[PDB]
């Protein structure tokens, strides 16, 4: 009882955590489109 | 002959329009381009 | 009045370039982020 | 010629029509059956100036 | 490694689920407390 004690907090942290890691993962996939996009203007923009 | 007389003053009234409105949307917006996705969209659809 | 939206607009597009630079490195940053997350994480669930 | 002697500086590509008058205004000269002529277009910036 | 190879993907299609479960969390409490708020404004427009 002292381990699945032990274990349930831990798991539940655990979650939190991996979903706090995808919650990240589509911020860098929104900044590295971003990066894209502006880089393309950046191109389209090198005549202007 | 006329017509192309015809298309060819549209379509430089055009260009002239699509420079001086990409020119204003660089010298209205604040702060930074990339702040504002609808400034990066309205420069796309300009250069496009 | 055209210097001056000249100097705008290319002081804007130069703006811009170092906004990119900053965001690859912020890009950069969140990858570094999401692989001690992850790593974190996964011995996390190796300790459960 | 004068002002070469005088040095005093302008310059010598631009027609007089062109610094004069913009293409908005010479596309509207045109609807108005202007005839499609320089000293035409010459005299409608005298006709506005 | 079968059973590796089992887990793995296994374990990365969960982790890729209690985050989207996560999320949906974090809507249901977007939900919940524009209930709230809009049920407060509903009391307070009771007298106009």
């Amino acid at each position: 009882r002292d381990l699945e004690a032990s274990i349930a907090r831990y798991k539940e942290e655990y979650a939190v955590l991996i979903s706090e890691a995808q919650a990240i993962k589509a911020d860098l996939a929104a900044v590295e489109a971003k990066v894209n996009r502006s880089t393309a203007l950046l191109k389209s923009l090198s005549a202007e | 002959r006329s017509d192309l007389l015809k298309l060819q003053g549209e379509f430089q009234l055009r260009l002239r329009q699509l420079e001086k409105s990409l020119l204003q949307a660089l010298n209205e917006v604040k702060g930074r381009i990339l702040d504002d996705d609808t400034i990066i969209t309205t420069l796309e659809n300009l250069k496009r | 009045e055209q210097q001056m939206h000249l100097n705008v607009g290319l002081r804007k597009i130069k703006e811009t370039v170092d906004q990119v630079e900053e965001l690859r490195r912020d890009l950069r940053i969140k990858s570094q982020e999401l692989e001690v997350k992850n790593a974190a994480a996964n011995d996390k669930l190796k300790k459960m | 010629h004068h002002l070469q002697q005088a040095n005093i500086q302008f310059r010598t590509d631009i027609a007089r029509t062109e610094y004069l008058s913009n293409a908005d205004e010479r596309l509207r000269w045109q609807a108005s059956s202007l005839p499609a002529d320089d000293l035409c277009t010459e005299n409608a910036i005298m006709l506005k100036r």
